DNA sequence: CGCATGCTGCTCTACCTCTCCATGACGGCGACTGCCC
RNA sequence: UUCAAAGCGGAGAGGUA
DNA sequence: GGGCAGTCGCCGTGTACCTCTCCTAGAGCAGCATGCG
């Protein structure tokens, strides 16, 4: 309803696309392992979805 | 919008027999199929029943 | 030409069981470019017994761990580690930054002395 | 605060996460008690096994605990005295770290111990019946929870023996003596530095600190109040016509 | 008329690893850690 | 001359003052 | 280097008495009842 106020982080934090945002998150979730796509996919799908 | 309230006997539930005996059923049937995955792959031919 | 040697460690009572799983798999996975040969190693030593009966004691010279020769690959490291009652590759160990638990292990192949030692 | 080395560094060099150098000789990106890595280990391997030239008296590095080693090197006197050389001149802020390096230090000079004690090589046995051997009614065993620990100790040593016998792999004896460490650690002290050690249920075994630490540890329970002979209890009621310094017992 | 197979009781030993078992307490005190000069 | 066969540890739940 | 806010982990949290219940998994080995031609 209010988009500037996420406006803001937007640019603050930088914007991610689909590739990046898996990595970032298998990279945060994970850590010390090296980050993979199918990974992050994997990990959200077991996480909350399943 | 509005916060919540805690204590309030609105954001508070009730769990009799019914619920607590589904969830041992659930555990146990968990171990059941794993032992079921193990033991089904040790015969290379059928000779098998349910 | 890459056919290394890995030690694979393995839970209590769990050797014959694990190797014969692990043959299966990889029989049924068509997958013997990767994943060549699993070996474990024994000496049939001889005892006396209690009741005076000469046992050849099959016994293993490594309980606990099961041998295995194999080309590195992700895929491979994930499809041996998921096979059930294994722990882990022995190797080189990491700090966990999060929790209390053993993390990332790099697996360490055997050099050519002591698998020509072992192996005779 | 002995090694003059965070606690972090230690704990990397025993559980063999890393290595350690004992001796930096003939060399220039090296240092003495410097934590390498596995690949750090390997292209300095890389480089002395060549042989090639001004690699000479092989430096030494080992990712066992090597603590015994560090805390023989230690020449306490000399440090003693270099540490009040240092403390006499500057004192910044932040020299409570070298107060607290020399009130260690003089206290193994006066002491006359050896830090080096700190490793153990031998463990006691505590007698058979402060652990003993119940029987329940239907004829089971409760054995205590003293007895699995040292049941563990005891099965890892023989293992590991057996394996050094043989001549083992160095990378599988690495991993025995990793859960050797483990094992006496949870013996010592159970769920203080790594993970609990669970028994039957999922509840944590008893260990020797846990009996003397405790609110229900022996000094408070055992030694501070205990039960008597000669003694009862009973309900009271009020008596009347008797005098103050008199009480009614059945 | 007799032959082949599942169930039950006793015995004997051995232990490591996770998806972590929880994410509604509160204060005090000491030891890392990223950030700004 | 001998004694001698009845005592056992832990965990959870509730109560009285 | 000096100086931090900020954060993570360990320590501590009444006394005496009474009643009830329950207490290690897995695998290996040997002897008795049951349906069929």
């Amino acid at each position: 309803r209010h988009p500037e106020y996420y406006q803001k982080t937007i640019d603050k934090e930088g914007q991610f696309s689909e590739d990046e945002a898996l990595m970032e998150l298998y990279r945060k979730l994970r850590p010390g392992e090296p980050p993979t796509v199918s990974g992050g996919q994997q990990l959200l799908e077991s996480r909350f979805f399943d | 919008c509005e916060v919540d309230d805690i204590d309030h006997l609105g954001n508070r539930r009730v769990r009799s027999v019914g619920e607590l005996l589904q969830n041992q059923v659930r555990v146990g049937l968990n171990r059941l199929e794993r032992i079921i995955r193990e033991r089904m792959t040790v015969s290379d031919s059928d000779s098998l029943s349910p | 030409e890459k056919a290394r040697w890995y030690a694979v460690q393995v839970a209590s009572g769990c050797e014959k069981r694990v190797k014969a799983t692990l043959e299966q798999r990889v029989q049924t996975l068509d997958a013997a470019n990767r994943i060549l040969q699993v070996e474990i190693p024994e000496t049939p030593i001889v005892k006396l017994k209690k009741d005076g009966s000469r046992q050849s004691a099959e016994e293993k010279v490594f309980p606990g761990y099961v041998l295995v020769r194999m080309i590195l690959d992700d895929d491979a490291w994930q499809i041996v580690r998921n096979t059930p009652h294994v722990i882990n590759f022995v190797g080189a160990e990491q700090k966990r930054p999060y929790g209390r638990g053993r993390g990332h292990v790099k697996p360490m192949p055997l050099s050519p002395g002591e698998v020509g030692r072992i192996f005779k | 605060i002995l090694l003059d080395m965070p606690l972090r560094d230690v704990e990397q060099i025993v559980y063999f996460n890393s290595y350690v150098v004992l001796n930096p000789g003939n060399h220039s990106e090296l240092q003495y008690k410097q934590l390498l890595n596995e690949d750090q280990w390997m292209e300095i391997e890389d480089q002395i096994y060549a042989e090639e030239s001004d690699l000479e008296g092989i430096e030494v590095g080992i990712g066992a605990e090597a603590l015994q080693q560090l805390l023989q090197d230690l020449n306490l006197n000399e440090e003693s005295e270099k540490l009040r050389q240092e403390i006499a001149e500057s004192k910044g802020q932040k020299r409570a770290k070298l107060i607290k390096r020399l009130r260690v230090i003089d206290n193994f000079i006066g002491t006359e111990s050896r830090p080096e004690w700190m490793v153990l090589n031998v463990i006691p046995v505590i007698p058979p019946d402060l652990r003993p051997m119940v029987q329940l009614d239907g004829g089971r065993f409760a054995t205590s929870d003293l007895n699995d620990l040292y049941r563990r100790v005891i099965n890892r040593n023989n293992r590991l023996a057996r394996l050094q016998e043989i001549l083992a792999p160095e990378i599988i004896v690495r991993n025995e003596k990793r859960m050797l460490q483990e094992a006496v650690d949870a013996l010592i002290d159970n769920g203080r530095r790594g993970r609990t050690v669970v028994g039957a249920n999922n509840r944590p075994l008893k260990s020797l600190s846990d009996i003397i630490e405790g609110k229900q540890g022996r000094f408070r329970q055992n030694l501070l109040g205990k039960r008597v002979d000669y003694s009862g209890r009973s309900v009271i009621v009020v008596g009347p016509n008797l005098k103050i310094h008199q009480c009614g017992l059945p």
